[PDB]
DNA sequence: ATCGGATGTATATATCTGACACGTGCCTGGAGACTAGGGAGTAATCCCCTTGGCGGTTAAAACGCGGGGGACAGCGCGTACGTGCGTTTAAGCGGTGCTAGAGCTGTCTACGACCAATTGAGCGGCCTCGGCACCGGGATTCTCGA
DNA sequence: TCGAGAATCCCGGTGCCGAGGCCGCTCAATTGGTCGTAGACAGCTCTAGCACCGCTTAAACGCACGTACGCGCTGTCCCCCGCGTTTTAACCGCCAAGGGGATTACTCCCTAGTCTCCAGGCACGTGTCAGATATATACATCCGAT
């Protein structure tokens, strides 16, 4: 019976970042449960900010506004510029 | 432009009261101001952040209380 | 025609079809409009790139070249931002930073 | 005259037997316009959003005031300090 | 390695042909080079270098060993207990000293409880040797292997169960000629922690000594074959599959012939009442014993889940105490000074019993021997034997090292007037000498039969001249009733397979 | 046939179809079981019905007829398990228990 | 344009307890802002019951466990008498 | 004799032995401790093992299950705004 | 003479050393008999896993530490060294947890 | 301590008055009846992983002891804050007026759900070597009597 | 008073087991269609939020002064720390049994969806009394004189 994580993803932005640090077990089971952490406040956020507005469709713009609630500071701000170059670069694509 | 000067002291004396202080220093009113400006903040960055996503111009009541929910401090009685 | 999968359209790494799916089936909304998973998986991508970053240059603080749960712990509470958001988090494993009060020092 | 701490008692009981508000209306949205202008320009408040955060803001001082006396009685002393005020914001996280 | 490898199929393949139908079963490298070459192309006077005399099967026990050293197989010493195995291993070591001529680096292996006993016999046989008890803590660890292993200066080293893993370091550097290994049942399981430990050493030969063959499986005893010659077999399903356990499935009986064909040039194991060496067989009884009044609630108290409040997770050991006496449950015990009175074997079931059998047996002059199961247990024996006013000693688990040897020498004193003699069953019998005691009860049964068939041959060995009674106490319609029949369920698949590899 | 209302034949005040359709369209899970709501609302009956009652009582011992939101603050923050329930909530124009320290008094 | 509130039900339930006391408009809205509030707690806490469990229908269980989860000490078993008391009255009708 | 009764007072509460909260207080930063910390911390420890293991509790009833397993005790921590990484 | 330390050199050691590791501080088995009592009140016959006593204990052992730190905090503002109850008490009654 | 002596606090009476309780007309959301299909309840089976207890080693807890460093109580002193009185000033109330923007309705239309055929990205399983964990020796650092 | 014993850090050697990397399988992602509909957008209305003005008066500001509490300093005393020695139970390995978690197959019944109908609930007028407020009066309450 297979059972999905986030362990090979984290470990290819691992390679980008650090091209020869490596990583444990246990560190790559913290990881994938602060991604399933952030994923479920996002998503949580997203979804009654479009249960306020009376509206029926997660766009991007929730998860924009989600993300300006969420994260303090410059993450905030560095966040919302690397999600709109994404988004960017995939309609055009 | 020192609209926090509007804090008085004797405002500040009676929400001291109100908590059950007897006396009060006189250095106390500085750092009350600095809280009360940090909350303040906190919380309209939040409304202000509902606000323009609702592509309005307006801070309704439910803005401010959909963000005092949002920091953990719940309000009952301005609407829902 | 000739497949081609999302993140490589998007140029991300995280996947963007597990997060439509989780988003699909995660019941948050009825309908997920197409922009969302693309800019969800791009924020995780870039959180996960700092939370590695800080733990890398924190492992390599100490000469070792595997990062176990102290590196993390360290990155995290160094950290103001990500102290901010990961506030009421126990990360196992852990453990406190090196912190002594001043007074009980000795003179 | 009375003696020092004769009035306070009596103050105290008046302010903890009524219900209404204790800051003044104006100064207090002066003050929320005031922080509201460096987020986003030319706002427009509702009357009771101004009480909404009015009425939190009471609710959190005083909070914070009853935090701060238990401090100030722990150090065996009657007078509150910035510093307790500074210790009740440590414990309670806010840092 | 690969010139004994013809060498041992020297003898193998003088066999029958089953070797060749399992060098070519694999499922295999250049063993089948120089199988297909082959396939086409003493001391028998009991030798008085020995302090005192062998016996007449035991020189055919010899001759068997230096019989696998001459051909360069390994072999079990698979005898039945109490028959003398120390006298065949050290005379065959005496045999290298003197006759082959290499005092060599031995290691020795075995439980705790023995250790003493070795060292005591080659002195008492072969004088000439260096020998060790590699006794104490860390501190006492480091000088002995600092000082005189290191050194080179010894002969035999007699280590145990736990030390040869706590020092599996300072002694890897070392090759050896043996590793003999007494008591071979902890080497059952092939994924234990000590037989990972044992199949990373350097040795020649590999004397594996037990008094008994496989327990439950014949998954347990290629285990043991397997760390024999690990050259030569090797398989774990293979084997499992080429015997299928004793005909599962047809019930023929006649895949069993070649399985004790097999291990007959590959084992020897001689039987006590075949060579007689006492004149003198044993008795056994099964006391079928009723449950006292006071434990008949506390049998109620426990299937009906009403003392109170605690847990019962597993049901079969918390009935298994109240089997055996009351007074382990922490209430049945009524006072604030827990009292002391005759009300103790009026509580107990099998101490009803067991006050009226010492009391019939300390008058005709006998000296019983008590086993048990749990360790508790015999803290209450112990009060009990106070109250009659018994001279005895407790040799349990952990109790020192030292204290242990005295506690055997007093007892196996003459004119000793020690009358009961306290033991536990996984430390005590397990390969100590009790020659000084006629007759044995065990309080409780065992999961293994041949636990309990280890320690009931104690007393009935070389040496002893009197008639052994075993006295099995069974708590009547009760768990031990299923535990004991189970166990003969255990004993039947056994020991009719080991009767016939003897025979035929 | 002849209408009749859930809430009346579950023998409750609180509606029971306005609860259902609330946890329809509310996107809690995709699928609500028929004996979820009556349920539901029982309980939140059984709540209303604690606070109006000692808030009644709260509004007696001031000789008022009516209840202001004073009533309310009194009436949750003097029971233990329902000041342990609305423990992070500010109710509007509550006010403050009376509560003066020992050390304060005079001696 | 209409906007629905649980007035009446709350009023309903006062002039059960206290048939000679009335109440104010003010009360009454926190009122209602409790209602919401504990009915999103609750069912908020079912809904991800039923997710940590792979199901995906809220019973009346759930709802069980959720407040079992929630209130705290004694409201919870009279809160769990009540409910078990109105939905077997309701399956037998 | 009289051996056989001899050990029945542990009281698992006072099998947090009092090196045991001096070592938390060590990494907690504490200098010098009062004698009287000890039964007090044992209070506070009850009470949140009460809270924690009440929760996991109902966790594992409600999957009508016997057996509490990690994920139960997360969600349990999760539930009272302790988040704890590294077990699912 | 022998060479003992002043009284408090040992403590700021001890202090460095375990805010260096990061090992478990209670031992397994008095803490696995403390949460099985504990849980024998709310269910009978109960059967934990292993993870799931070592995330209790981890939560616990991180619990304990935080603590420590508020009280410290306490007790060094009442212009002392030495932890008291009345700072444990004061702590977690600021923390809202009474 | 007590006794008058101001003094703030509570009480009884009388009088408006605007928020509340109550009756009506309408309309949309809840109830009844019916049908389809897929979650889930149950039976049966396998095997992992939990429990209990013993053996043996050894590291940690318990206990007693000396002694010094911090807790605590008391004394004094000095300055900061409570209290009250008189002066200023800005909050509050009402009143009018303007209009910007919340809020509703109608009308397309781009877009996300749904579904069938296809296939490679990701996962479990299995080797394998190198980074981390000791191990012992040697140099350096730190605290405590000098 | 600088030296002296103990702890810490570092360097080189060894070894070992867990992360890194291939490999075969397969199921969930992708692509290509169809279609109903949520949302975007334009337009109209009407209401509440802004801005100003004038009058009143309650509250904030400023000042003096007296006292009582914060703070530092001393002395005593006793409680916790350091340490050595003895006991005891934790830790790991081993050995049994078996209970319960996890999976699969099959049938069935419970809920989503649809249509029809109809009454409960809501916005809208309207009387009317609970409580706010003034006004006189009784009573605890702190405090100086003695
Ligand atoms: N030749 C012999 N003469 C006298 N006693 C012997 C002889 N051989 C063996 N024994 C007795 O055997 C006992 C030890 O035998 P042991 O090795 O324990 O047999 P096993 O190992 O089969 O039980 C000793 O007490 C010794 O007296
Ligand atoms: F191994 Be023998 F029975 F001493
Ligand atoms: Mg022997």
């Amino acid at each position: 019976t297979r059972k999905e994580s986030y362990a090979i993803y984290v470990y290819k932005v691992l390679k980008q970042v650090h091209p020869d640090t490596g990583i444990s077990s246990k560190a790559m089971s913290i990881m994938n449960s602060f991604v399933n952490d952030v994923f479920e406040r996002i998503a949580g956020e997203a979804s009654r900010l479009a249960h306020y507005n009376k509206r029926s469709t997660i766009t991007s713009r929730e998860i924009q506004t989600a993300v300006r609630l969420l994260l303090p500071g410059e993450l905030a701000k560095h966040a919302v510029s690397e999600g709109t170059k994404a988004v960017t670069k995939y309609t055009s694509a | 432009r020192d609209n926090i000067q509007g804090i008085t002291k004797p405002a500040i004396r009676r929400l001291a009261r109100r908590g059950g202080v007897k006396r009060i220093s006189g250095l106390i009113y500085e750092e009350t101001r600095g809280v009360l400006k940090v909350f303040l903040e906190n919380v309209i960055r939040d409304a202000v952040t509902y606000t323009e996503h609702a592509k309005r111009k307006t801070v309704t009541a439910m803005d401010v209380v959909y963000a005092l929910k949002r920091q953990g401090r719940t309000l009952y009685g301005f609407g829902g | 025609a000739k497949a081609k999968t999302r993140s490589s359209r998007a140029g991300l790494q995280f996947p963007v079809g597990r997060v439509h799916r989780l988003l699909r089936k995660g019941n948050y909304a009825e309908r997920v409009g197409a922009g969302a998973p693309v800019y969800l998986a791009a924020v995780l991508e870039y959180l996960t790139a700092e939370i590695l970053e800080l733990a890398g240059n924190a492992a390599r603080d100490n000469k070792k070249t595997r990062i176990i749960p102290r590196h993390l712990q360290l990155a995290v509470r160094n950290d103001e931002e990500l102290n901010k958001l990961l506030g009421r988090v126990t990360i196992a494993q852990g453990g406190v930073l090196p912190n002594i009060q001043s007074v009980l020092l000795p003179k | 005259r009375y003696r020092p701490g004769t009035v306070a008692l009596r103050e105290i009981r008046r302010y903890q037997k009524s219900t209404e508000l204790l800051i003044r209306k104006l100064p207090f949205q002066r003050l929320v316009r005031e922080i509201a202008q460096d987020f986003k320009t030319d706002l427009r408040f509702q009357s009771s959003a101004v009480m909404a955060l009015q009425e939190a803001s009471e609710a959190y001082l005083v909070a914070l005031f009853e935090d701060t006396n238990l401090c100030a009685i722990h150090a065996k002393r009657v007078t509150i300090m910035p510093k307790d005020i500074q210790l009740a914001r440590r414990i309670r996280g806010e840092r | 390695d690969l010139e004994g490898t013809t060498k041992r199929f020297e003898h193998l393949l003088s066999l029958s042909g089953l070797f060749k139908h399992f060098i070519e079963s694999k499922a295999d490298p250049k063993f089948r080079q120089v199988l297909d070459v082959l396939e086409e192309n003493q001391f028998r006077e009991s030798p008085a270098y020995v302090n005192g005399q062998l016996r007449p099967y035991q020189i055919q026990g010899v001759n068997w060993l230096v019989s696998l050293h001459k051909n360069k197989i390994a072999g079990i010493l698979a005898d039945e207990m109490g028959l003398g195995k120390t006298l065949q291993t050290i005379s065959f070591l005496g045999y290298l000293r003197y006759i082959e001529k290499i005092p060599g680096p031995f290691l020795v292996i075995a439980p705790k409880s023995t250790l003493n006993n070795w060292l005591r016999e080659i002195n008492r046989w072969t004088p000439d040797v260096n020998a060790f008890i590699l006794q104490g803590d860390k501190e006492e660890r480091a000088e002995l292997i600092q000082k005189k292993l290191l050194g080179c200066d010894f002969d035999v080293v007699i280590a145990s169960y736990e030390i040869i893993i706590r020092e599996k370091s300072p002694l890897k550097k070392i090759n050896w000629e043996y590793i003999i290994i007494d008591e071979a049942h902890r080497i059952k399981n092939e994924e234990s922690m000590l037989s990972q430990v044992l199949r990373e050493f350097t040795s020649r030969n590999r004397l594996l000594i037990t008094g008994t063959p496989l327990q439950n499986n014949l998954h347990e005893l290629w285990a043991l074959l397997n760390f024999l010659l690990p050259d030569i077999f090797s398989d774990a399903q293979d084997f499992d599959d080429w015997f299928s356990s004793e005909s599962t499935e047809e019930d023929q009986d006649k895949i069993v012939k070649q399985l004790h064909t097999v291990l007959q040039p590959f084992l020897l194991r001689r039987i006590k009442s075949d060579v007689e060496t006492s004149l003198l067989p044993k008795k056994e009884l099964n006391l079928y014993v009723g449950m006292s009044s006071m434990q008949k609630k506390w049998y109620k108290k426990i299937l009906e889940k009403d003392e109170s409040k605690t847990r019962l997770l597993n049901i079969m050991m918390q009935l298994r105490k109240c089997c055996n006496h009351p007074y382990l449950f922490d209430g049945a015990e009524p006072g604030p000074p827990y009292t002391t009175d005759e009300h103790l074997v009026y509580n107990a079931a099998k101490l009803q019993v067991l006050d009226k059998l010492l009391k019939k047996l300390k008058e005709e002059g006998s000296r019983v021997l008590i086993f048990s199961q749990m360790s508790r247990l015999l803290d209450i024996l112990e009060d009990y034997c106070y109250f009659r006013n018994y001279e005895y000693c407790r040799i349990d688990g952990s109790t020192a090292h030292e204290d242990r040897i005295q506690a055997i020498d007093d007892y196996n004193a003459p004119d000793s007037k020690k009358f009961v003699f306290l033991l536990t069953t996984r430390a005590g019998g397990l390969g100590i000498n009790l020659t000084s005691a006629d007759v044995v009860v065990l309080y409780d049964s065992d999961w293994n039969p041949q636990a309990d068939l280890q320690a009931m041959d104690r007393a009935h060995r070389i040496g002893q001249k009197k008639q052994v009674k075993v006295f099995r106490l069974v708590t009547d319609n009760s768990v031990e009733e299923k535990i004991l029949e189970r166990a003969t369920q255990k004993l039947r698949l056994d020991q009719l397979v080991i009767q016939q590899n003897r025979t035929s």
